[PDB]
C-alpha cells in the first residue's frame, strides 16, 4: 500500500497556520515546534477569497452535472449555419453537449439548431450566434483534440476536483468571473475574526495555493 | 508638585540614555502600525512602517522603555496598592540556592535596611508589623505605577526581590540608582509564554486552556496598553539595532500580486 510522501506534505502545511492579523489592507499575515521544510506567510486576501468562491461554484456545478439537475433553459429561433464537417462534428459530440444543458439538432450548408442553453451561457451568449458558434467549436475541438476527456456519468461523496479538467473552457471563464468579481477586494477592511474564517475555509480547499486564475495565492516572508 | 531631582548620579544617568539614541530606529515606532503578535517564547511581534514589515523583540523594547520610564519619573511615582497580602521571607521559597533561614534573612535586612530610599525615590513601600530587628514580618505594601492602565506580572516578584539584595550594587550611589531602575524594568516587562503542544492528546484540557488565555492575555496587553505607549514615547538606544528586522518591503510584495 505505498504511496507519494510529497502530496500528503502540502495540505498538513496551512493546517499548521494560526492568523496573526491583516496587513497593508491587502494580506492576512499567517504564523507556523518541528519547523521542517516550512513559518511567516502573507496570504492575498483577494487570491483567498476568490479560491474559495471557486471551488463552491465548481462544486455547485459538478453537483448538479453529475446528477442530472443541471438546468437548460428552453431556446427559440437560434439557428447557426456550419460546413460539413462542422455538422458531422457537432452530430458526433450531441450526447456529450447534453450533458451540460447544451441542447441542439442537425439539419441537412447545414444548420445547428439549438434547443436549450444552461443559464450562464444564456446570459453570456446574451442573442450573438458567432460567438455562441465559437464557444460550442472550442469544446467540440477540444474533445476532438484530446485536450478535453468526456464526462463520464457511469460511476455513482462526489469530488468536483476528479471531473474538472472536462468542464468545457468557457464554463470555466465564467466561473473564474463571477468568483474574481464577488470577492473580497485590495484596499478593504477586514477583521481579525473575518481573517481566522478566510484562512480557515482556504486550508479546505483542494488548491489553496492560487487564485481561480492561477497566480500564487501566498509568499513566505521568513 | 513635582519633586526636584539635583542628583549628579540621575543626571550622568539620563545624559548616558540621550547619547544612545539612534534618530533612524526611533523614527520606526514613533510612525509604527502595530499588526500583532508572533512568538510569545521569544517575546516577537510585528510591525508596519511606511510599507515595509519589522519583526520587533518586544521584551527588548519593554525593558528599555521601563527603564527610561522609570529614568525620568524618578521620585515621582505613583503607587500600586497590594486581604492576599505578599510577605518577602515566603517569596524567597522559590530558590533552594538559599539553603539555610539565615540565607534568606540576609535579603531582607540589605532592603528593610534602605526601606526610606526605596520608599522616596521609587514608591517601593515595605511595611514591618512585628520587632525592628525581625525580618518575617516585613511585607510590600506598595510597587512604582510607571504606566497608567498598566499592572505588572508578579510571576517575576520573588526574582525582584532576589536581585534587589544579591544583585544591587549598595556601595555606590549611581550603580545602586542605576540596578534599582533595571531591576523594576525586569519586573515590568511582560512574561514570555512557553509552547505548549496543543495537538498533543497526553496533555489536560485546563493545561490547554490556560495557555489559550495566557496568549490572549498579552496579545491584548500589546495592543490596548504597551504598543500605543512604545509609539507615543519610547526613543530606541543603538544597541537596540538587532531587536528590530526588516521581515518584507511590501512593494516587492505588490509586484508579486500586481494583477490577477
Ligand atoms: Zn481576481
Ligand atoms: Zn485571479
Amino acid at each position: 500500500g505505498k504511496t507519494i510522501t510529497d502530496f500528503s506534505i502540502s495540505r498538513s502545511v496551512l493546517a499548521k497556520y494560526e492568523v496573526i492579523n491583516q496587513v497593508d489592507k491587502k494580506f492576512i499575515l499567517i504564523r507556523c515546534s518541528i519547523h521542517n521544510c516550512p513559518l511567516l506567510v502573507l496570504v492575498d486576501q483577494h487570491a483567498c477569497d476568490e479560491r474559495i468562491r471557486l471551488e463552491e461554484l465548481f462544486y455547485s456545478l459538478l453537483t448538479e452535472v453529475v446528477t442530472g439537475t443541471f438546468v437548460a433553459r428552453d431556446l427559440k429561433d437560434c439557428c447557426i449555419e456550419v460546413d460539413r464537417t462542422e455538422a458531422d462534428l457537432f452530430k458526433h459530440y450531441q450526447s456529450e453537449f447534453k450533458k451540460w444543458g447544451i441542447g441542439y439538432e442537425t439539419i441537412e450548408t447545414s444548420l445547428l439548431e439549438i434547443k436549450t442553453l444552461p443559464e450562464m451561457l444564456t446570459s453570456k451568449y446574451n442573442g450573438d450566434k458567432d460567438y455562441l458558434k465559437m464557444v460550442l467549436l472550442q469544446h467540440a475541438h477540444d474533445l476532438k483534440d484530446f485536450k478535453k476527456l468526456p464526462m463520464d456519468l457511469s460511476h455513482f461523496k462526489l469530488y468536483w476536483w476528479k471531473y474538472s479538467s472536462c468542464v468545457p473552457t468557457v464554463f470555466h471563464e465564467i466561473l473564474n468571473s463571477k468568483a474574481c468579481r464577488s470577492a473580497v477586494m485590495f484596499g478593504d477592511e477586514l477583521t481579525r475574526q473575518e481573517c481566522i474564517i478566510l484562512i480557515s475555509k482556504l486550508s479546505r480547499c483542494h488548491n489553496p495555493f492560487e487564485c481561480a486564475h492561477g497566480r500564487p495565492s501566498m509568499v513566505p516572508i521568513a | 508638585e513635582r519633586v526636584n531631582v539635583n542628583l549628579t548620579s540621575i543626571k550622568k544617568l539620563r545624559e548616558k540614555v540621550d547619547d544612545s539614541i539612534h534618530r533612524e530606529l526611533t523614527d520606526i515606532f514613533a510612525n509604527l502600525n502595530y499588526v500583532g503578535v508572533v512568538d510569545e517564547e521569544r517575546r516577537l511581534a510585528a510591525i508596519q512602517h511606511d510599507l515595509k514589515l519589522f519583526l520587533i523583540d518586544y521584551g527588548s523594547v519593554c525593558y528599555e522603555l521601563f527603564y527610561q520610564i522609570g529614568l525620568t519619573d524618578f521620585a515621582n511615582f505613583g503607587k500600586i496598592n497590594l486581604s492576599d497580602d505578599i510577605v518577602l521571607y515566603n517569596l524567597l521559597s522559590e530558590f533552594d540556592e538559599l539553603n539555610d533561614d539565615a540565607s534568606k534573612e540576609k535579603i531582607i535586612s540589605k532592603i528593610w535596611d534602605m526601606s526610606s530610599m526605596l520608599n522616596e525615590y521609587y514608591s517601593i513601600e515595605l511595611v514591618n508589623d512585628g520587632l525592628d530587628n525581625d525580618l518575617k514580618s516585613v511585607k510590600l505594601k506598595s510597587l512604582p505605577l510607571l504606566l497608567k492602565g498598566y499592572i505588572p506580572s508578579l510571576v517575576k516578584l520573588p526574582f525582584f526581590i532576589y536581585r534587589l539584595g544579591k544583585e544591587v550594587d549598595w556601595e555606590d550611589e549611581q550603580e545602586c540608582l542605576d540596578g534599582i531602575l533595571r531591576e523594576i524594568a525586569l519586573l515590568y516587562i511582560p512574561d514570555m509564554v512557553p509552547k505548549v503542544d496543543t495537538s498533543d492528546a497526553s496533555l489536560s484540557e485546563d493545561e490547554k486552556a490556560q495557555f489559550i488565555n495566557r496568549k490572549e492575555h498579552i496579545s491584548s496587553l500589546l495592543e490596548h496598553v504597551l504598543f500605543p505607549c512604545i509609539k507615543r514615547r519610547f526613543l530606541a538606544p543603538r544597541h537596540i539595532l538587532k531587536d528590530v528586522v526588516e521581515i518584507a518591503n511590501l512593494p516587492d510584495l505588490y509586484k508579486v500580486f500586481e494583477r490577477c
